């Protein structure tokens, strides 16, 4: 079960979270609720990703000027 | 048959709850608006632009102001017609932006923006001084989080 | 010319303790949830952006405040004593607003009735600028390490009776 | 009989207003509303300012409409003066100052369908606001109304907004106004209240929805020939069923007849911006001049006694909602906790021209 | 070995009841911005340090015990009752022969926490919210229990891993959803009407941790009535119209829990305040008459079988 | 985030002109600064939002001119400077120096903000923290492009 | 109501049974709350030389009705005299809390 338990919290929660992005507008309120259930359903396995937050803010095609 | 009459009065409100869940569920279908951080026109009246040089003489923003606040002090200089101005000091916790001299002034340097983000940490702080009023604020197009407002359209359903 | 404050050391210099203060204080500069407090003008920004009147540390004034209203206003910063402090988010809280000038029943700012971090430029602005608010109180409250805990009561008092008349 | 305090933070976000009640059990039997909560001053305020510095003083009586507490206090010195406004003008504040009505009465039922969501109403609330930054540049703080008029030109995304505006609101309207008699809540929990007739609130104070609400068309501007009213569609409503429900039909009603005049007043373009500005200072005269206009809660006024100077020798203003105020001493007697949300809703009012 | 194995199950699921709070929060403050228009997931653990860090604040009211045991009273009366949930044909905390029994029980014993909460504050306000909270805790709970026994009259057990197999006989049919949606629909009202939620305060004096525990005892309330929708109608494990059939049982009973939860805060948001007269008007005139009702009709329902 | 390290310090106390490029996501800038003062040192706020002149308010003890509402006189009175009072408001001696935290990064002229970190390196103990024009990630770069 | 009282910064008059911190139940003993922000130094001392002023000032401004109006110019020139004092160098600020916003104006060089 440890290895069950790795594949879960590991494998898992990147991908939902991915989903939860990709699929944030372009959705069904039938989408955005099997979506909800799935979320609820995944809770725990996020807790190594929810500081961490590395591709997320792009919307152009800008460079680095800082 | 009164709890009959009990009955039929929640056969209608089952009606009226299915009917209105299908309005909310409908209502729920607002997706490509979310207003929300970034992370208008010229009229937002928001940060007031000033100019030093072309601000001269009469004093209109101390007259015309609900409750008098810019504190301006002149001394003539003579056969010259020059004030002498100093210290355009602006207190924006006494500003209301409600923008009379915006207008009204007959020099017309006194310009708005759209700049609103003047929360700040101590009330000393806010008597800015007249070069402090006289810097450009953003060029909002110029952002990385930052996109095109829908100031001309409206429910674009682009961004998705 | 001011005063002097202790500044011995700072005992809780752990890798734990440190970082049990970083995370408490980031999870502080996190979770604002105030108690709303509208009722006036700055009451449009809540529709963009609890009950118990001692729940709720981290409220900032989004209000008029008058004379009449500081009784009430001052009890309920007594309800929120010790932990958080407000943030002044009207001209009125600030200076007076537009009736600096004449106004009787209106104090002119609650800066001489309650401790305030951040001041607003005041009239309603966009609804961003009490987000940006929260941030600059959330970089203020990180630069707050919970002051190493340190604690001082006055309790001035006369125990002589008034020449008190009554109704 | 345990004392309500009634405190300054309510249950409910309608302002900040003192209803102490002895309420024996939960029947609330006396009322003594407190006031001088939310106060200015505005009338010794505006004895000591001029027309140009109580003219941004006018925002703070009825925020939920703007448009009214500017217009009333514009066409004072219009008709003191006897100065002309040009037609165009005129029926471009006509439209706004009923696009300003439309703005109060679902700012009204916002929160008052909250108490008893938010977006809901702010889908359209967006695009209101856009036609109001299309029409002066502000959301509801404008400075945009002279003598002669608006004070700047209508630009033409405003004019297409506006057209727009019919067949973007009007469905949304249509589709909320079938809630009331599909949902039976509504039907029970704020159905009863409001037991007023015609000739009790025309001896009392009342009017606007409250005098509407017995089944009576009253209208100033009908009445006082005003605006071209007579030329555009009219129907004051008679809803004569005089409970809450039947002040909510006056209320879709009243937005209905906005529609309807604005909808008229689409293609009509009889005219310039500001009609006699010579010079950018004048001052008023000194007449017995009366000055009133209705308004979304019911003849709003303002009174004035000149002083041949740049300040008014007196200013006092009847504001209607704060006439509306006196009848629930009255509306008080025999209802409870939970009723008196529904009350303080269908009085519409807000305290910004309570106190004053 | 004598305790590390049979308290790691206890642990185990005070750690997923943690978690499933922690799911309310955000997933109310999801459906929230759904009809309301990352860091979000820990910004309720931000809101339970910002709840848990604070002031005691005590006034001079001599109630110091049951100022304490106050909130901490109504946080027991449910979290003692969450012994009770088949996940799975395992995992269950005990194996509890009185399954659903003990459930009302507890549940039972919250207007206990809620008076000794209006005690607790010296405060008029939170004296009447206490009087009116602890009466709908009792007024909501005889059709509550009702339906719990019309369901468990069906299944012929109290037992709740019992009930759980027993609603997977006929298949997807076999649920409790075809069997009686009428008490389906007791069992919604009675749910979302009893944690002050469907309709509606009382802590105006406690603050600090006791604010906290208030607001994860209505939130794990919450829980607990969204599993028992999982595991008296929905079903437990079943999907019929080793190790592995644990882990995808667990998870067919969040994605119920998950449902429940949407349909429960959607109605919220669609429905407002019964303004505490319709509230009882319902739970007494209406509500327990049919709930007696439709437990007369279960009664004449199981001579045949 | 959370990266454990306190080279912001070292950046601080060796070149002490960086700027703080960090976004509007919530308080995760105050964190060096809880750092820098729980080393005993002391710092106060400025924003050069509003903020002209900056080496004539930070000293030469820049005008008062309290704003009157039509009812009182000019008072052309001189309030005491910026940072030389704040040096002045250290009473013990074991605060090593003071940090001026700045929070405005836009609107603030790059001549001016040279000016203003040159004015760092006038006095030893004063520390400049300003802004970074709002990066998406939490980045330290120095005083090189003013 | 209850509350009767005009409190400001550094002056509450709080006319209630509050010997100790613990609030209360109201009575003609008015408790003086003095600086409830942190905002100046206070020592203890000076606090006694302020609290005998003001119970001079409260000993010779009674004998008319001790209303809300002689509260207001009883704090006024309360504020009055602890601003004279803290001019004079008497009363010198804090800087020990999180604002310190000089709310009587900075020193001059005068
Ligand atoms: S800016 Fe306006 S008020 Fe100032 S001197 Fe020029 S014309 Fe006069
Ligand atoms: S910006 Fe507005 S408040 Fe300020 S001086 Fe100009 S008109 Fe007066
Ligand atoms: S400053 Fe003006 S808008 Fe803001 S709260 Fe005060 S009166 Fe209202």
């Amino acid at each position: 079960i440890g290895i069950i338990s790795v594949w879960y919290f590991l494998v898992m929660p990147p991908i939902i979270m991915n989903w939860l992005r990709v699929r944030w507008y372009r959705r069904k309120f039938f989408e955005m609720y099997l979506q909800f259930m799935f979320v609820f359903m995944f809770f725990p396995g996020l807790l190594l990703w929810a500081p961490f937050l590395n591709f997320r803010k792009f919307p152009r095609d800008p460079n680095m000027k800082n | 048959t009164g709890f009959m009459n009990y009955g039929q009065q929640t056969l209608r409100a089952a009606r009226y709850i299915g009917q209105g869940f299908m309005i909310t569920l409908s209502h729920t279908n607002r997706l490509p608006v979310t207003i929300q951080y970034p992370y208008t026109s010229e009229r937002f009246r928001g940060r007031i632009h000033f100019e030093f040089d072309k601000c001269i003489a009469c004093e209109v923003c101390v007259r015309v102001c609900p409750i008098d606040l810019p504190v301006v002090d002149w001394k003539l200089e003579t056969n010259i017609r020059k004030k002498r101005l100093l210290n355009y000091s602006i207190d924006f916790g006494i500003c209301i932006f409600c923008g009379n001299c915006v207008e009204y002034c007959p020099t017309n340097c006194l310009s708005m923006t759209e700049e609103y983000e003047f929360s700040t940490y101590d009330r000393h702080e806010l008597n800015y001084n007249q070069i402090a009023l006289g810097r450009l604020p953003m060029s909002v197009i110029d952002d990385y989080t930052i996109r095109t407002i829908w100031n001309s359209p409206q429910t674009k359903n682009g961004v998705n | 010319s001011i005063k002097f404050p202790i500044l011995d050391r700072t005992t809780k210099n752990s890798v734990i303790s440190t970082t049990l203060n970083d995370l408490s204080n980031w999870s502080r500069l996190s979770s604002l949830w105030p108690l709303l407090y509208g009722t006036s003008c700055c009451f449009i920004e809540f529709a963009s952006l609890r009950s118990s009147p001692r729940q709720a540390d981290l409220i900032l004034t989004a209000g008029t405040v008058t004379m009449k209203m500081a009784p009430s206003l001052v009890r309920l910063y007594e309800q929120m004593p010790e932990p958080k402090y407000v943030i002044a988010m009207g001209a009125c809280t600030i200076t007076g607003g537009m009736f600096s000038t004449d106004s009787y029943s209106t104090v002119r700012g609650v800066d001489k009735l309650i401790p305030v971090d951040v001041y607003l430029p005041g009239c309603p602005p966009k609804p961003e600028a009490v987000i940006d608010a929260i941030t600059k109180l959330r970089k203020k409250i990180a630069r707050e390490i919970y002051k190493d805990r340190i604690r001082r009561c006055f309790t001035t008092n006369h125990k002589f009776f008034v020449v008190r008349s009554p109704h | 009989l345990m004392i309500v305090n009634m405190g300054p933070h309510h249950p409910s976000m309608h302002g900040v207003l003192r209803l102490i009640v002895t309420l024996d059990g939960e029947d609330v039997v006396d009322c003594e509303p407190i006031l001088g909560y939310l106060h200015r001053g505005m009338e010794k305020i505006a004895e000591n300012r001029a027309i140009i510095q109580y003219l941004p003083y006018v925002t703070r009586w009825d925020y939920l409409a703007t448009m009214f507490t500017e217009a009333i206090t514009v066409n004072g010195p219009e008709q003191l003066g006897n100065i002309q406004v040009p037609k165009r003008a005129s029926y471009i504040r006509v439209i706004m100052l009923e696009l300003s009505r439309i703005a109060s009465h679902l700012l009204w039922l916002g929160p008052f369908m909250a108490d008893i969501p938010f977006f809901y109403i702010f889908r359209e609330r967006e695009f209101v606001y856009d036609l109001f930054e299309a029409a002066t540049g502000m959301r509801m703080m404008h400075n945009f109304f002279r003598i002669g008029g608006i004070a700047a030109d209508l630009p033409y995304g405003w004019i297409d907004k506006c057209l727009d505006f019919c067949d973007y609101f009007l469905t949304e309207v249509v589709e909320y106004q079938k809630l009331i008699t599909r949902n039976p809540i509504f039907l029970e929990r704020v159905e009863g209240v409001g037991i007023i007739g015609g000739e009790e609130a025309i001896n009392w104070g009342l009017s606007g929805p409250m005098l509407r609400a017995s089944g009576i068309p009253w209208d100033l501007r009908k009445i006082d020939r005003y605006e071209s009213y007579d030329e555009f569609e009219w129907e004051i409503q008679w809803q004569k069923q005089g409970d809450s429900l039947a002040r909510y039909l006056v209320r879709l009603s009243e937005m209905t007849e906005s529609i309807k005049i604005i909808q008229q007043a689409l293609e009509g373009l009889p005219y310039r911006f500001i009609s006699k500005k010579p010079s950018p200072t004048f001052e008023l005269s000194k007449q017995e001049l009366y000055v009133r206009v209705e308004a979304p809660k019911g003849e709003l006024g303002i009174f004035l006694i000149g002083d041949q100077s740049g300040f008014p020798w007196r200013w006092k203003i009847r504001p209607p909602g704060f006439i509306n105020l006196q009848i629930l001493p009255e509306l008080v007697k025999r209802m409870k906790l939970a009723d008196i949300m529904t009350i303080l809703g269908s009085i519409d009012i807000i305290m910004g021209e309570v106190d004053r | 070995y004598g305790l590390i194995w049979i308290f790691v199950p206890i642990f185990s699921l005070v750690l997923g009841i943690i978690t499933g709070v922690l799911v309310i929060v955000w997933l109310e403050r999801e459906i929230s911005a759904g009809i309301q228009q990352p860091l979000g997931i820990l910004q309720a653990l931000a809101d339970g340090t910002k709840l848990l860090f604070k002031e005691n604040l005590r006034p001079s009211r001599g109630n110091t015990p049951l100022f304490s045991i106050g909130p901490s009273i109504a946080v027991i009366s449910i979290l003692l009752s969450y012994s009770v949930i088949p996940f799975s044909n395992h995992l269950v905390l005990a194996d509890l022969n009185i399954g659903i029994f003990l459930w009302i029980a507890i549940s039972s014993i919250a207007p206990i926490g809620l008076l000794m909460s209006g005690y607790g504050s010296n405060n008029k306000y939170s004296f009447l919210g206490g009087l009116r909270a602890a009466a709908q805790s009792i007024s909501y709970e005889i059709p509550l229990t009702l339906c719990v026994l019309s369901i468990s009259l069906l299944s012929n057990s109290l037992s709740t891993v019992d009930i759980v197999e027993a609603q997977s006989k006929y298949g997807f049919w076999g649920w409790n959803l075809w069997r009686q949606p009428i008490g389906f629909i007791i069992f919604l009202i009675s749910s979302l009407a009893e944690c002050e939620r469907l309709p509606f305060g009382y802590q105006t004096e406690y603050s600090g941790i006791k604010f906290g525990l208030f607001y994860v005892a209505s939130y794990l309330n919450l829980l607990i009535s969204s599993l028992f929708v999982t595991v008296l109608y929905l079903g437990g494990w079943n999907i019929s119209i080793q190790i592995f059939g644990t882990t995808i049982g667990i998870f067919i009973t969040l994605a119920k829990t998950y449902l429940f939860l949407f349909v429960s805060i959607a109605t919220r948001w669609t429905l407002p305040r019964l303004r505490m007269d319709q509230l009882l008007n319902l739970g007494w005139k209406f509500l327990l008459p049919i709930s007696l009702g439709n437990l007369l009709l279960t009664t004449s329902f199981q001579l045949f079988s | 985030v959370k990266p454990d390290i306190g080279q912001w310090l070292q950046d601080v106390e060796e070149h002490k002109a960086i700027a703080i490029y960090a976004p509007h996501e919530g308080g995760y800038e105050g964190r060096y600064l809880n750092r820098l003062k729980m080393q005993g040192y002391y710092f106060l706020d400025i924003s050069a939002r509003g903020l002209g002149d900056p080496e004539t308010t930070l000293l030469k003890n820049y005008p008062v001119c309290p704003a009157h509402l039509g009812k009182q006189p000019i008072a052309r009175w001189y309030y005491p400077p910026e940072v030389d009072y704040r040096l002045a408001a250290l009473p013990p001696s074991a605060k090593g120096l003071v940090v001026w935290v700045l929070e405005a990064k836009v609107l603030s002229k790059s001549e001016l903000q040279f000016l203003a970190l040159l004015p760092s390196l006038r006095p030893n103990v004063r520390v400049i923290a300003e802004c970074g024009n709002w990066r998406k990630f939490v980045w330290k770069p120095l005083a090189e492009i003013a | 109501g209850q509350w009767l009282s005009s409190v400001t910064r550094h002056v509450r008059i709080y006319a209630a049974y509050i010997d100790p911190e613990t609030c209360e139940s109201q009575m003609d003993k008015l408790t003086l709350i003095l600086d409830p922000t942190e905002e100046f130094v206070w020592d203890d001392e000076s606090c006694n030389k302020v609290y005998s002023y003001f119970q001079e000032l409260v000993d010779h401004y009674e004998g008319a009705p001790l209303t809300e109006y002689t509260l207001r110019l009883i704090g006024s020139d309360v504020e009055h005299y602890i601003r004279k004092m803290l001019f004079d160098g008497e009363i010198q600020y804090n800087m020990d809390a999180r604002v310190l916003n000089f709310s009587m104006g900075k020193p001059r060089v005068q």
